[PDB]
């Protein structure tokens, strides 16, 4: 079965993600007119205070919160649950592969860093660990109303039915223009409010989900 | 060509000298005090209001700015010390508001975030002062402005000091109306509840964002409706996000929660069609050859002893290189050419009292910097302006007036940094606050008053001795000490960096070492605007 | 053609009605009180300091302005009521300074005269506020500026409130440096003794004048020389007129006495090569058909009763003619076209609360006035902004925001006059102080606050009744009266014309009748500048 | 930064649904019909005239444009369907002329080639219409213009419709005279025989090319010389290439044959000193995530059923990303921000009748696009403008007028595409032909008329029923059918894409799939000109 990641492995995943974001920043700068300028160094240098980034990584089924403090010398202090790790490292290339060079609490290591859509792959000489980046709700979300004031030609569904998203619920004609309603939502219909041949108005609810 | 070798500034200081140890210890004490004070100001309104802020699903405002800017980007906060002991029993951290410059989607944006944990996000007069300062920073530098609206409205007991004047609260909407006519994009993100005067801040935006079940806009609150009409209405039924996105049309984007609103903000900024163009010339950057804990040791805390300002310019420029202009004529002013982070800088600094030769050298250097379109960095360490009968006979007044005219007419991005004292009309000549620099930071040892405490105490002692000797009474040593303690005490208290930075007289007490990085950040924002041609007035010859 | 006949405004009021008698009596009482207060402010620092001012051969400052301007010319004083009960035991008449607009050698000049009879001519913070207001009036309107220097310097106990900020004393020299780069001529007449910060006011002038045995300029006084050096020197030996005209070269003309200095000032102004050019169109002037003691009877003192604003526009325009624009749609705002003294004016006035139809009508009219380059006169009589659930559902916020954006982006010469109340954000929509009008005068019945006293008292009464009913304690009538007396008292005291005009929030309480003449004078100065093209921002549709 | 992830549009349609099969089959039938019609138009004047064109050593005109442009370059032909059944028995393929945009020596040039195989290359009135359209496309977009002159002259029987008016034939020379004053280079290549009015087309060129024994220029032909004088002269002896290159001086380069003339044309274009500068910002390009045979299935042929316009915007933009502006307020108009081929586009599309909220949203979005200098792509699928008594009471007229004013005052490169119906005054609001877009293409299912056929038939049926019931006669079903068949028939015939594109009312019926590529090509040519600042008129609030 799959085994849980060690806290040091989560530090490596967090560091690889941070350095990948830096890489994107660096390749943006290479195309900029304003070259050599500050803001291009992903140092997290706040004025008079420190910056702590709170990120969450998903280890299998469970979420782990990692608080990453940006240190003045380029190191990171990553606190995972309670334990603080001193995390340093960088990226280097050998041919067409990218490697992540780490030092965590004085322990040096090297692993291949591949980030594909959401999953962070770390390939080392002791195994292979897959850490997932959680996807926020507003990127994964993708009842209905009447478009105008018209008469309904054909109903489709009743209570007790089930439709899946992108389904015909109703067709209504409003000043000679056939409008087929569809479902952005999902589930099971609890009530259909307008039977076929009745007059529905503008922004009037047609069906309902309980 | 750009290849030949050039001598550099800098002297390795005597690290074993007891003057170095005492200066280093006292400046380190000042910087540690600064550190612990800003770590107390960072928490905001305290743990009770932070619990009631996170119990409603709201991100805390520093977390909002952390999730808004590019990942790993440095944030330049402005005026972190506003409202510090400015009101009697009212502790207002940060003024109630968090303003700074950050990097959003590759664009340097100016961010204005209402901290709602401190007194409900209500507007104090210092909050309005800090906000209008941020908005003219955005207008001078052409920075797109982002507001994170979560206010409460003016602060009624103080309503006079907030409402009617020219630079009171309504000026804010003036600043959004003018900046929209100049293609400086204004985004408002309604994360809270702007009410009845603050509802113009989302309504005058070029592109707006609102949050469901959390963000309310109305010109009249439910107390005002229940008093004037008698109709009970809630907040979300009156001015909620569904009502404004769907029926009224005030909001332009709709957001599920706070993270969605900041994501949508980054989208709106990415589609602004803005491309940064530098008109100055850039060289590949370098580093100073001397560290800045040496600036702790060099500069120190006592203002009686002088130092060399060149040992500061060795510590903050690229390569420690410095082309000194007119180096022997009037060496109480040090003017030269350097580079910070690639940008060409004309550096003007002090070394003593200002003779007339120093003012002539300063006027010549400011004219060179405006003819070649080079920015100017002024470093203030002023005692005064060289008293004497002979010097007033020479016309020392018209030479200081020439420096003031050339400094005030200059169109290049000027940045002032007060590394020591800043007293009297020399403060006007070296581009103080009233002469519109881009940014004005101070060090934690600085003093700024109309004169020194000893000058005021001693001229008042001599004048009162002169009038009593015309009178005849005995003016003893104890009468002189009772005359000299409250003048010194008042000019010491009200000349502090914390007294000056509790208002928005300066853009923030900065660490000496961080000085280098801070100047680079400042200059980067100031190069977001094209440089206009300078035309001076009449030089009083 | 311009010959056909046109109907006119105006209704003859019921002069026998007891409402007219009571309104007339109460407004006459206000105007008589204004008269006696300004006759006390006119004397200045009192007879002792006036005797010691005339014992040195010096003209008194009002006599200086009387001998400076053209013979018989009207002088428009600005902010006569500054410093009125603004400091605790310190009575500062006129702020210490006399600023106004006059006609010198045929040119409208702006005159700034240091009254030396009031506290030695020392600069109070309100003196600096009044002076910087005068200087931006001169810069907006392109008026040549004349200073009659007879100061004493900052006021040390208040030195913080005078020295460091952006709009503190040093801004003055910024304003003379920028205005000299724009060909706005600056003349300083040293009639007194500017000292050590004020000596930049003569030194930064394009052409200077000094008086023998009476006028001293130095950057350092004889106390400072006697303290720093130990050399006893007088005032005339150190910085006298002979030393400055002959050796140092600070002064450009030399004057025997005060009359010679004012004569030389008129010569310097005559040789400025300035020729006034109007870009607006002028018609031959006329008169109102109704007198303005009728404005005493119409308007009165109570703000509860409304009146018609058209009966004001019949009393102040030429011929009582008024082309009313969009007269039925939203008649709580009255917008039309008239002429004062030949100048074309677009008149915007209030008649009640501001519905959304009123804001749309206002935005349309301001766009017409900027499209045709016509000046704008705003008349403020505001209660509020029409509370209700339906009106917030309609988007009343975005309509007020459209009026604020079009008012703030407008480049025509705008003049505000507050003929009644001016409360809240409607004050921002009708071009209050923060939106940069040219001039802003008020009538002696006006009130200006963030809300009315009754609004604040009643919403606080209803909110505290709401929270006690959630609590459970008894909130009686006597608790409500003890809740309602200090709110009403504070908003009545701090909403006064004398409280608002003790600061420089407004350019002066004017008589109602004199209103007509005053507006003409104001508009004449505002037409000394060419009119720029207006470009608005984004209209929130 | 530009690195974070963003949601995208698009829904995978139900490919098994019988609505999809029927819509796909009917749109595929329309596109195949378009294909075979343009393959018949491509051959030109037929094989007899093509044999007599190649027997004189002349390249055919499509081979001329194939050898003129860069190798492998896409050619964008404009108005391929002009003259389609426009004259009774006269079949005029392509109008007689071949106009388009191509890439010559790295420069986007506009090419105008006289097809001499169709009626001797004579000018029909539609040929003049097509040519003047091409020339204003070259002037709007600053494209250098190349003419391949091989005409015959006006078409005498139609001489009125060709000669005198403003936009008749002589306007051509006006267009070459104005464009030469603006540095838009005009090259004429005389490959044929321009005669007596067309001889101004080579003579007004900035640099000319002629072909020996093949190219003749004269202001008077040998019939006119033989009639007026009686001197027999040939064509080559009168106006040949040797006479014009050597004695008269009309031609500037001399060419052996057709390939030499096209080679010399490419040389002349290479030495124009033109360097393209983009002022917009570019991102690295991408692809849509959904194919466009899905646009066949989605859109279909019936105009009764609606579809979602967002499923079109998923199919034509880069990455299928689309920042939707004001997504809930008035969702009968879809406005958002996208990118095509790197270029930033502001996309405005329809979803139904236009309420007043839709017009306000449209006015706001067009102001944003002109404020940020972003191009605009309008997608037209209009039924009408929401009839009703309440909506006329609301002022639906002034909101449509605001959208028309902001669309007509806009200076950004606008491109219209009519993806469905386009009826009535909504056609004016969504930037139809009379509002000067850069390019206006249509799809083969579009309809364009002053109203729909059913609207005209039904309002005429109800009006005639109303007047007969005032009269008294019987208006039966058969009288109604005889009333409704010719109105429907006429509005169906004259609303076609082929009827609209037989004239130059649109720049060409395009395939749906090719739509994506075509828009990119169009926008590339439209970015050859710098973008001017937009200033709007008066917004009727
Ligand atoms: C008509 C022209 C204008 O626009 S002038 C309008 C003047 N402004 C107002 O009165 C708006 C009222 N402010 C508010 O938001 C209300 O107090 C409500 C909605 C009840 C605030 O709810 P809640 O989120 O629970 O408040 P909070 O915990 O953030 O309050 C923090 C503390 O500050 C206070 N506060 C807040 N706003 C004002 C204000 N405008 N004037 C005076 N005090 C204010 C609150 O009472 C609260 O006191 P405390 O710190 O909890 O003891
Ligand atoms: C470089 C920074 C700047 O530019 S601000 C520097 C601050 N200014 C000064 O201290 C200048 C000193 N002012 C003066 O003119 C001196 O007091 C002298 C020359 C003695 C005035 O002489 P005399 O003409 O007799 O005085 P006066 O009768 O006009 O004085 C009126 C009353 O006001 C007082 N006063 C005047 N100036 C100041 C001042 N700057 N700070 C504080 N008080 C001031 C005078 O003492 C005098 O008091 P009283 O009303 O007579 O009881
Ligand atoms: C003073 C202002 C002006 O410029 S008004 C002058 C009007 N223009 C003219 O009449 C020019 C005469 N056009 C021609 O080129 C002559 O017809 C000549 C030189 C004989 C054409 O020779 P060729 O090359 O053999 O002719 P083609 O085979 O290309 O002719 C094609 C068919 O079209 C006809 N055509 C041509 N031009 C005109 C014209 N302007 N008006 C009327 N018909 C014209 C030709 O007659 C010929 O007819 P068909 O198709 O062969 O049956
Ligand atoms: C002693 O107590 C200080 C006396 C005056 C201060 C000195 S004198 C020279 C410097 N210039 C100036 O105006 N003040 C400084
Ligand atoms: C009574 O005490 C006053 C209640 C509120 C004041 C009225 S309600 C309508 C006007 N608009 C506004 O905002 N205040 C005024
Ligand atoms: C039926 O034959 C059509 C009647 C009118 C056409 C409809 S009504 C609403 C749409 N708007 C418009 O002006 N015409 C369309």
């Amino acid at each position: 079965s799959r085994k849980a990641a060690a806290k040091e492995s989560l530090c490596q995943a967090a560091l690889g993600l941070i350095l990948k974001e830096k890489a994107m920043t660096d390749t943006f700068t290479l195309q900029a007119h304003d070259q050599f300028s500050p803001f291009s160094s992903s140092s997290g240098r706040r004025l008079n205070i420190s910056y702590t980034r709170n990120m969450t990584l998903k280890d299998g089924k469970n979420n782990v919160a990692i608080a990453v403090t940006y240190n003045h010398d380029g190191s990171y202090s990553m606190q995972i649950e309670d334990k603080t790790f001193q995390v340093l490292g960088n990226l280097y290339s050998e041919g067409d592969c990218t490697y992540l060079k780490c030092s965590v609490n004085g322990v040096a290591s090297k692993a291949k860093l591949i980030i594909l859509e959401n999953t962070i792959y770390l390939f080392s000489k002791e195994g292979s660990i897959e850490i997932d980046i959680p996807v926020p709700k507003y990127l994964s979300s993708v009842g209905p109303l009447a478009p105008m004031t018209g008469t309904i030609e054909k109903v489709f569904v009743k209570a007790g039915d089930k439709v899946k998203a992108g389904d015909s619920l109703m067709v209504m004609i409003a000043m000679k223009m056939e409008h087929t309603i569809k479902s952005p939502k999902d589930g099971t219909v609890k009530k259909v409010f307008y039977r076929e041949g009745a007059q529905a108005n503008r922004h009037t609810p047609l069906v309902e989900f309980e | 060509y750009h290849g030949d070798s050039v001598a550099s500034l800098g002297t390795q200081p005597d690290l074993g000298s007891a003057l170095y140890q005492e200066n280093y210890k006292q400046m380190k004490a000042l910087v540690n005090q600064l550190h612990e004070r800003v770590e107390h100001i960072k928490l905001g309104g305290g743990e009770k209001a932070r619990a009631l802020h996170i119990s409603r699903g709201k991100l805390l405002p520093r977390e909002r700015i952390d999730n808004l800017i590019d990942p790993g980007s440095p944030f330049l906060e402005l005026s972190q010390f506003a409202g510090y002991q400015l009101y009697d029993n009212e502790e207002v951290p940060g003024g109630g508001i968090i303003t700074g410059i950050g990097r959003v989607s590759g664009v340097e944006c100016m961010i204005i975030a209402n901290d709602a944990t401190v007194k409900g996000g209500a507007y104090y007069p210092v909050t309005v002062k800090k906000q209008l300062r941020a908005q003219e920073i955005a207008m001078q530098n052409r920075l797109p402005c982002i507001y994170l609206v979560d206010s409460g409205g003016a602060y009624l007991p103080r309503q006079a000091d907030v409402f009617p004047d020219r630079d009171h609260f309504g000026r804010t909407f003036y600043n959004q109306a003018i900046m929209s006519s100049k293609n400086i994009a204004q985004i408002a993100v309604v994360m809270g509840s702007c009410t009845a005067g603050g509802a113009y801040v989302p309504a005058m935006a070029d592109e707006n964002i609102i949050v469901r079940k959390q963000g309310t806009i109305f010109l009249a609150g439910p107390p005002l409706v229940k008093a004037a009409t008698g109709e009970e209405v809630s907040a979300e039924d009156l001015g909620g996000a569904d009502l404004h996105c769907r029926k009224s049309g005030v909001s332009d984007h709709w957001a599920l929660d706070d993270h969605h609103a900041l994501h949508l903000t980054r989208k709106v900024v990415r589609n602004l069609n803005y491309q940064k163009k530098l008109d100055v010339t850039i060289e590949p950057s370098e580093e100073p050859l001397f560290p800045a804990d040496e600036l702790y040791g060099i500069v120190g805390a006592n203002l009686k002893r002088s130092f060399d300002v060149r040992e500061v310019i060795a510590r903050i420029v690229d390569g420690s290189r410095f082309t000194e202009f007119k180096a022997f004529y009037g060496d109480t002013l040090v003017t030269g050419f350097a580079r910070i982070f690639g940008y060409p800088v004309g550096i003007v600094g002090n070394n003593g009292v200002l003779f007339s030769e120093s003012a002539k050298k300063g006027t010549h250097f400011v004219q060179l910097c405006c003819q070649r379109n080079i920015p100017l960095l002024f470093l203030q360490n002023i005692t005064g302006f060289m008293v004497g009968r002979e010097y007033e006979a020479e016309g020392i007044a018209k030479d200081g007036a020439k420096m003031v005219a050339a400094v005030a007419c200059a169109q290049v991005p000027k940045i002032t940094l007060i590394i020591g004292g800043s007293y009297g009309a020399g403060n006007y000549g070296m581009c103080g606050r009233a002469y519109s620099p881009r940014f004005l930071y101070i060090w934690p040892n600085a003093r700024i008053s109309v004169m020194g405490g000893e000058q005021a105490a001693n001229v008042l002692a001599t004048i009162t001795k002169d009038q009593r000797a015309r009178e005849g009474k005995q003016f003893s040593s104890a009468d002189e000490a009772a005359l000299k303690e409250p003048i010194i005490k008042k000019f010491e208290e009200e000349g502090n960096p914390y007294y000056s930075s509790a208002r928005v007289w300066d853009d923030g007490i900065i660490d000496p070492a961080d000085t280098r990085l801070v100047l680079g950040l400042s200059f980067s924002a100031a190069l977001n605007a094209p440089i206009e041609k300078t035309d001076f007035g009449i030089f009083r010859m």
